[PDB]
């Protein structure tokens, strides 16, 4: 602070940009999103636990998982409007790439372009920086999984599994126990439900159905985007719930 | 574009009892030169919509790009199968593009056919769309689709647009259309529709210099958009007088 935290274009005397750190705090307070690489696909999950008191919301109507070309998963934690802005930009870059080259934009190039777009809103004294971190991921047989997470400061890193948003540390502690590169996405579903039950103290076995978005790109879906059907999420939810209530 | 340079000739699209059957020979000519003989001229827009073109190939490829990305963005926002754009929607979009370009005196040198299935009640293909995989190439039967649920639209260079039970472009507007107005009927089977389309294409082969007999057939049905295996159409002359030698005719006079 000390007057150096009122603008995203002023460095503090210790070399820090405080508006960016305040955005980070906002994101860490927001809902949880995670993406996990498995043996035959990637699995993404958003836990909308901030909406637990919103009883009148239409069941399963709030979804934070989108896709780019029907084969890239993009999700976020942070402001919905800013995330929609960034997703629109991602799709616009994909359209432009196809128009120019007649092939789909590679994942890593798209990540670089999105991160540059985000970074450009941290440079001027009259623009609000985006308050959202983005997960962008794909999967195909030959390359296996690619998961990138873009920060509000504009830094993109590559992960085997990522958790952003609230309670991310506990989720990471649970995620890191098992090597999911040798587990199948279907089997990972139950693990994820168990992790949700433990880590998010606002989530119980009653609102697990209406507060969690599940999507994947896997062999079963021909390596194209798909929301996991309730006929697959139901047995996994029941099993996680009974196992947890046992202990 | 200032005028046609590389052109495709003619497309035929008709409704039959299981959906749309659209045909075009796989030929693109450089003037009177048949430079390309294996050209695709019918494109898939989505699982229920196809685009055929005659005229300039570059303009047709431009339009195909536009529609490909339009369908992609449609799928990006989809939350239920009803949200997918209908053939009527794409026909309106193409008619609008053409109208705007006419007003600038900058038209695409094409005639376009937009055809497909205008309903979502006959199957659940748009529940999980695959852009880069095809599962048809399971052992289910076609659904009879009511004619009113099928759509065949036409757009020309000036933006003229309309719909009908059968649409033709190019020389099919004379040769094929005559036989269709004479002989088309509702609820034809795939066999009858194919026979009629083949008769039209045979006449075109015999009377249109730009045409070929290597025919691509595409079907839009409850199973989605299906590309049939291209096939050579057998075209034999319908009179022995053509084959009679000239030397057997009288040598005197204008005998030729």
């Amino acid at each position: 602070s000390a007057g150096y935290d009122l603008s995203v274009s002023t460095f503090s005397p210790d070399g820090r940009l405080y508006q960016v750190e305040y955005i980070y705090k906002s994101i860490n307070n927001n809902n949880t999103a995670l993406c996990l690489e498995c043996k035959d696909g990637i699995i993404c999950c958003c836990i909308n636990s901030n909406m637990d008191k919103n009883k009148m919301i239409k069941k399963n109507s709030y979804n934070r998982i989108y896709h780019v070309n029907n084969n890239i998963i993009i999700t976020y934690s942070g402001f919905d409007g800013d995330a929609r802005n960034i997703i629109d930009r991602a799709r616009s870059e994909a359209n432009t790439y196809y128009y120019n080259f007649h092939t789909n934009i590679p994942l890593h190039i798209l990540v670089n372009r999105i991160s540059l777009y985000i970074h450009a809103y941290t440079l001027y004294w009259h623009m609000r920086p985006f308050a959202a971190s983005i997960i962008i991921s794909s999967f195909n047989e030959k390359d296996k999984g690619d998961i990138y997470c873009i920060e509000p400061n504009g830094a993109c890193y590559k992960y085997s599994g990522i958790v952003i948003g609230k309670n991310k540390e506990m989720f990471k502690t649970e995620i890191e126990k098992k090597d999911y590169k040798d587990i199948n996405v279907r089997d990972a579903i139950e693990d994820i439900y168990k992790f949700i039950l433990t880590s998010d103290d606002h989530m119980n076995k009653n609102n697990l159905q209406n507060l969690v978005n599940f999507s994947w790109i896997c062999k079963e879906s021909s390596y194209e985007f798909q929301n996991i059907h309730e006929e697959i999420l139901t047995p996994a939810l029941n099993k996680a719930v009974e196992y947890i209530e046992k202990l | 574009t200032l005028g046609p340079v590389v052109t495709g000739t003619s497309v035929i699209a008709i409704k039959y009892k299981h959906g749309i059957m659209i045909a075009a020979d796989r030929k693109a000519s450089y003037g009177s030169y048949a430079k390309f003989q294996n050209v695709e001229r019918i494109f898939k827009i989505n699982n229920k919509t196809v685009m055929g073109f005659s005229g300039e190939l570059a303009d047709a490829q431009y339009l195909h790009e536009l529609l490909t990305r339009k369908n992609i963005n449609n799928l990006s926002e989809k939350k239920r199968k009803e949200d997918m754009y209908t053939p009527q929607h794409y026909h309106s979009y193409v008619s609008r593009v053409f109208y705007v370009r006419k007003n600038r005196i900058d038209p695409l040198f094409n005639n376009i056919i937009i055809a497909g299935i205008n309903s979502q009640k006959y199957d659940n293909n748009d529940d999980n769309v695959l852009l880069y995989t095809n599962k048809n190439n399971n052992n289910e039967e076609y659904k009879e689709i009511h004619k009113d649920d099928l759509y065949i639209g036409f757009v020309d260079m000036h933006g003229t647009n309309f719909c009908d039970d059968y649409i033709t472009t190019g020389y099919a507007r004379y040769f094929a259309l005559t036989l269709l107005r004479d002989h088309y009927k509702d609820n034809m089977t795939e066999e009858e529709a194919r026979i009629l389309i083949n008769e039209c294409l045979r006449i075109l082969y015999f009377r249109d210099a730009t045409s070929s007999n290597f025919i691509q057939i595409v079907k839009v049905t409850s199973k989605g958009v299906e590309y049939e295996e291209p096939y050579i159409l057998p075209c034999v002359l319908n009179s022995a007088d053509y084959v009679y030698p000239s030397t057997l005719l009288p040598p005197a006079g204008c005998m030729w």
